[PDB]
RNA sequence: GCGAUAACGAACGAGACCUUAACCUACUAAAUAGUGCUGCUAGCAUUUGCUGGUAUAGUCACUUCUUAGAGGGACUAUCGAUUUCAAGUCGAUGGAAGUUUGAGGCAAUAACAGGUCUGUGAUGCCCUUAGACGUUCUGGGCCGCACGCGCGCUACACUGACGGAGCCAGCGAGUAUAAGCCUUGGCCGAGAGGUCUGGGAAAUCUUGUGAAACUCCGUCGUGCUGGGGAUAGAGCAUUGUAAUUGUUGCUCUUCAACGAGGAAUUCCUAGUAAGCGCAAGUCAUCAGCUUGCGUUGAUUACGUCCCUGCCCUUUGUACACACCG
């Protein structure tokens, strides 16, 4: 059925960790940051035993705990290592689900130990070139 | 469109010439008929002979046309 | 009694028909009993190639085909018999096998 | 054998055998009812053997369908036409010419397909274009 | 199309077949012209099929990029049109076609 | 936001809905949409709920097309 | 006269079923039925994720019922949709390999499927009787 | 050695693995039924093995 | 060797063809009209009709011994398992492959070419040909090169009867 | 033609 | 073709022809096709019924369905009208068939300095032939990217995306001491994929290729948003001696252009266009490509010489390298 909510108008614009707006189903809304997409978002929610169809509003302190800690704590929600991104590391061997800002500074690293050793692409990412091996003779002017 | 050929309308001429009581004015009839007397090697080129044989037949009989 | 199966394949229709009429008349002379002929579906070998023999000019192809016509007839006769029905059935264009 | 036909009926390549045999108002497709198969929609067009003529030419006949190749269009035209064939094949020679002659008066004023089958085919494909008809593009210069 | 006499017969009081053949018989356009162009009149067959054309494209352009849905954008059009009133895309057109092939004569 | 739909349900959506869904010769779900300025799935709730009430009768289903008649 | 799986829509046949199967609570539903993904050609999980194993649990049952002798590599390319490849043009692909398997191995341990000779699963003779009741009361309604 | 280093690079699984029964050419072999004839050798003697010209 | 139907239908087409192309090459100068194999229980017979039979059975017989040690020990089959034989062309005018030979050897001998052309057509029509056509092609007398027609009688050219005729 | 697959010179 | 006639009789082309699609309950036979009956069975109901299962022995019957050979069938048949009453033409009735019944293969004379010497142990001449322009080995290139163009694929969303459920064709292909073919079943892993068996040299098994569009019931709800899936990181495999310049397959994450396209321009008349997959060739691996095949299936003509052209006659010409004169 529907809820007759009042004096609680779910509106809270902004949440966790990046500004997300509570209006759309918590699945999607959790895709809004910067490591999260649809998949990993719906499991997140699953494991969080949180039911998919409120917004985000309707969200709480409890919920909003829950969805951190398995976001930065995936292997202790039985979350199998293969559905992470950032698997074994080239550090210590390990599993990261790496979210916001530190995603992009372990991008920089992976750019600065391939540009430090002077790989191919490295070199293709310094000039800014594709380095999957795709043909640039005429589909790249964009 | 469909114009008959020179052959055919050969074949029909000299059926008429040689055996004109023999030929009726119904085309299964003249289907048979063309079978036992000409030598064709196709149903179809027989069947658009006796065919048109038939339709001569069917126009001799109102009087004699110039050809025959 | 045995149940020998004669299986014969060509590539030449009226050929194989006739042969395969010589052993029903080769089994008819004698009284073998006839099962068939019971045909197979024809296989038709089709390769499609470019007419020309280098890379210019409208694009045309060339559709050739091989066809190719199996029969089976069950023949249920003593041993003996069947040999000589085929092997006096050694009509040109039409490869026969014996099977029991 | 007490009394029994067998018919068939196509359409784009899907074919319906018919086994109208000697029943008690029985009318299913490959082991189901008329009131279903797969669709929802298109129930009416094997509906129209019935309600043309009446549910009441088959009180002691049961008819039973294989229809198997085409499409659920192509098998659904191709069921509603074999079992007019059956029907009719039925009044032929069980029941009354005279009965089979008004019954495809009756489709003959509805449907020429009840009869007379659908004798189209897809064009081969040509080469030197995509379909039987279409071309590749064409680039002047 | 079923959607469609559904949601037509729910709002009108006629039967929506009638509704659609009024719709149809009143969405052809009797001036329109050819090569200036000499403007002449139009014959009936072609006056109905440029009649269902418009109907089904001012349903088409009417549900891109809207939520009423394909039916109801459907329902809408040939209501207006039904009523001979320039509220539908077809009887605009039927206003254009005779307005510019009137000059052409 | 063109749109600018309801998202949430609250007194006054209720209050309005129960002034003024009964007066409506029809109503599918854009119909909702269009002159209540209420989202889709919203409008879909509403509906079904309504459905089991007595305000509208179903004329015919369909899992993409609603389609409701007034109440008498 | 009686009433079986064929005189019966789909859809409200397999819902009852699955929903039956799971008020029961005896079918073994694998720990990871709300992490992994129905097909490889697939981008989402089935939404109603809490029991959609139940749902493919009873169409996989009824779809055995309807034939004899199928095996997992049948029911995987049953179940296998159409890949969005990209800017590439679609295929067919086939389905979840394990979570079929497990499906008709939790079938075999309720009793309802049996393994039969030479390849594949049959139904088992009381497997017959539970759709056939199942059936039987949705077409009283 | 010598003989160790030459043609020592494995030709199987490549063009260079299949030549024309003919003329021994790697380019446009027809290996539909084990035919192993270049499309232009396959046009001149398709009377000869059997291949016709229908449709 | 467990070939399929296809395969065995195929490679016996390959087969011939090869076989004619051998005997082309082989017996070019004594107007090679043809060969035709016949599969029996073990001798497959071959047949070679050539314009000239006494160019093979050279001296008792020696080319066909070494020809059929040559086939055998080329195509590994039993040495008593196939049998070479030669049957003279009935009408060598009426043979296709036997004109083009006698006319390619008239060429390299020096006679000119339209003096041979019509040698051809006219042992063709000699024969009982209902028609004949020789066109020489290539640099006839210059170094611009041309092609010339040479006809007698009647021809057909297109449908199914050129096939046959 | 190919550039006139011209001399080649020599570093050995 | 009817005819006209300084011609008359001919020949090639066209048409015939051949292949294929459509019709046959009318012959002939199917243990590699099917339908029944009859055994031995199962779930429902107990009326002997409704659904099925199994029996290549039941020493069962048969050929509507399917297969393929022998044929038949359209000839515009009958009828109503116009036409030199002539060749034809337009409508109806009959019919599976009434555009040449639909679709193709074949296809004249004269030519082009059209393409191919890079298919060829087809070739003349010129060159080169031992530090070789022969051949072979290692490694790279043909993929290089300010940029211009052609054939395409995917899209720009609600006639839609997804998620479950329904699970409907047709053309074909397949190996054994492999260096391995189609691969079924059983078992593991989310998947890619791995392994143990089994069938098939094939109307027998893969395979009813349960294809995909499509139908239903749900989530989304007008927005670059669950539209779109570039670019990029990490990881898991597979083929291969070798995947770096990602071969390809799968998982997580990154979420770019693009809101229907200017001047221009291509293709198409019915089971056609468009949609949608599927198979075969290339093939160790790789299909956004071709060659075929089927599934769903339209709007609009059924005319014209305005444009682009083609055919025939008359006419003019200072053209013949033929108006690009
Ligand atoms: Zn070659």
């Amino acid at each position: 059925l529907v809820v007759q909510e009042q004096g609680s108008f779910q509106h809270i614009l902004r949440l966790l960790n990046t500004n997300i707006d509570g209006r759309i189903k918590i699945m999607y809304a959790l895709t809004k940051i910067r490591g999260v997409g649809r998949r990993y978002a719906n499991l997140v929610c699953k494991k969080a035993d949180v039911e998919l169809t409120k917004r985000a509003g309707e969200l709480t302190q409890e919920e909003l705990e829950r969805i951190v800690t398995i976001m930065q704590n995936p292997t202790n929600y039985k979350i199998p290592a293969w559905f992470l991104n950032r698997q074994k590391d080239q550090v210590d061997g390990k599993d990261y689900h790496v979210l916001a800002n530190n995603l992009e500074s372990k991008l920089r690293d992976d750019l600065e130990r391939l540009k430090k050793i002077r790989s191919h692409r490295g070199i293709r990412h310094f000039w800014g070139l594709k380095v999957r091996g795709q043909h640039t003779k005429t589909t790249s002017r964009g | 469109g469909r114009v008959r050929t020179k052959t055919v309308k050969r074949a029909s001429k000299v059926l008429i010439e040689r055996f004109y009581p023999k030929l009726t004015l119904d085309f299964e009839t003249n289907k048979r008929l063309t079978s036992e007397i000409a030598v064709i090697q196709s149903k179809r080129l027989r069947n658009k002979i006796a065919g048109y044989t038939t339709h001569l037949m069917k126009r001799i009989q109102k009087g004699p046309v110039r050809g025959i | 009694i045995h149940k020998i199966r004669i299986t014969l394949t060509s590539t030449k229709v009226k050929q194989l028909e006739n042969v395969s009429a010589n052993i029903i008349r080769n089994a008819a002379q004698y009284n073998i009993v006839k099962k068939g002929p019971v045909r197979m579906p024809t296989k038709v070998l089709k390769i499609t190639t470019r007419k020309t023999p280098n890379g210019e000019g409208s694009k045309t192809w060339d559709a050739y085909e091989m066809r190719i016509h199996k029969r089976v007839i069950d023949l249920q006769a003593p041993a003996s018999t069947v040999k000589r029905i085929t092997q006096i059935t050694i009509e040109p264009g039409v490869d026969v096998e014996v099977t029991i | 054998s007490t009394q029994s036909v067998q018919t068939f009926g196509k359409k784009k390549t899907a074919t319906a055998v018919a086994h109208v045999k000697a029943g008690k108002g029985l009318i299913k497709i490959n082991g189901s009812p008329i009131t279903l198969v797969q669709p929802e929609i298109l129930r009416f067009k094997v509906y129209e053997p019935l309600t043309l003529v009446g549910l009441d030419k088959f009180q002691g006949i049961d008819i039973r369908v294989k229809v198997t190749g085409g499409g659920h269009v192509s098998q659904v035209y191709a069921i509603r036409q074999a079992i007019a064939k059956g029907l009719v094949a039925y009044h032929q020679k069980y029941v009354d010419e005279a009965s089979k002659n008004e019954l495809k008066k009756i489709f003959a004023s509805y449907d020429k397909t009840l009869l007379v089958a659908d004798s189209r085919r897809m064009e081969p494909k040509k080469f030197g274009g995509r379909g039987a008809r279409a071309r590749f593009q064409k680039s002047y210069r | 199309v079923k959607h469609a006499l559904e949601i037509i017969h729910v709002l009108t009081e006629q039967n929506p077949i009638q509704v659609v053949v009024d719709a149809i018989v009143n969405s052809g356009a009797r001036e329109d012209s050819t090569r200036r162009r000499q403007a002449v009149d139009v014959s009936p067959l072609r006056r109905v099929n440029q009649a269902i054309a418009l109907l089904t494209i001012g349903a088409r352009e009417a549900s891109f990029r809207n939520i009423k849905t394909i039916a109801e954008c459907l329902a809408e059009e040939l209501i207006n049109a039904a009523k001979g009133s320039s509220t539908s895309y077809a009887i605009k057109k039927k206003d254009e076609l005779e307005r510019v092939a009137k000059s052409n004569r | 936001d063109k749109a600018q739909h309801i998202v949430i349900l609250d007194q006054e959506k209720y209050d309005r809905i129960l002034k003024d869904v009964p007066t409506y010769k029809y109503v599918s779900v854009s119909v909702l949409v269009d002159r209540l300025k209420i989202g889709g799935s919203l409008a879909r709730v509403a509906l079904r709920q309504l459905e089991e009430d007595g305000i509208i009768t179903p004329v015919l289903k369909h899992s993409k097309q609603a389609i409701y008649t007034r109440a008498q | 006269p009686g009433v079986s799986v064929r005189d019966v829509p789909a859809q409200d046949f397999i819902n009852a079923y699955a929903q039956f199967l799971q008020r029961q609570g005896k079918l073994e539903v694998p720990g990871y039925v709300d992490i992994v993904k129905t097909s490889a050609g697939n981008d989402l999980p089935p939404q109603e994720a809490e029991t959609w194993f139940y749902k493919r649990a009873a169409s996989i049952a009824r779809h055995i019922y309807l034939r004899k002798q199928v095996g997992v590599g049948a029911l995987n390319k049953l179940y296998g949709g159409a890949k969005n490849r990209g800017f590439r043009p679609h295929k067919h692909v086939d389905a979840s390999g394990s979570i079929n398997r497990k499906c008709v191995q939790a079938l075999q341990k309720i009793g309802v499927l049996e393994i039969s000779p030479k390849g594949g699963r049959r139904i088992s003779e009381n497997g017959q009787r539970d759709l056939d009741r199942i059936a039987a009361q949705t077409l009283e309604e | 050695a010598h003989e160790n280093v030459w043609f020592s690079h494995p030709r199987n699984f490549g063009k260079g693995s299949r030549q024309c029964r003919h003329c021994s050419s790697h380019s446009g072999l027809i290996r539909k039924y084990g035919l192993d004839l270049c499309r232009q050798c396959f046009r001149e003697k398709a009377a000869d093995i059997g291949f016709n010209k229908y449709r | 060797a467990i070939l399929s139907k296809k395969k065995k239908l195929v490679a016996d087409g390959v087969f011939y063809a090869e076989l004619n192309e051998f005997f082309t090459r082989e017996l070019a100068e004594q107007g090679y009209a043809g060969v035709e194999v016949r599969k029996t229980p073990s001798k497959l017979e071959v047949i070679v009709k050539a314009s000239n039979t006494q160019g093979v059975l050279g001296e008792q017989g020696r080319r066909i011994h070494e020809l059929t040690s040559l086939i055998v020990k080329r195509f590994k089959l039993s040495p008593e398992g196939i049998a070479i034989y030669a049957e003279r062309v009935e009408e060598r005018g009426l043979s296709a492959a036997v004109q083009a030979e006698a006319l390619k050897a008239k060429l390299l001998s020096g006679l000119p070419i339209r003096r041979a052309a019509y040698g051809v057509l006219r042992f063709a029509m000699g024969a009982g040909a209902k028609g004949v056509e020789v066109v020489i092609s290539g640099k006839l007398r210059a170094a611009r090169a041309k092609s010339q027609k040479y006809a007698d009688g009647f021809m057909i050219h297109s449908g199914q009867p050129t096939r046959d005729f | 033609g190919g550039k006139k697959r011209k001399k080649k010179v020599y570093t050995t």
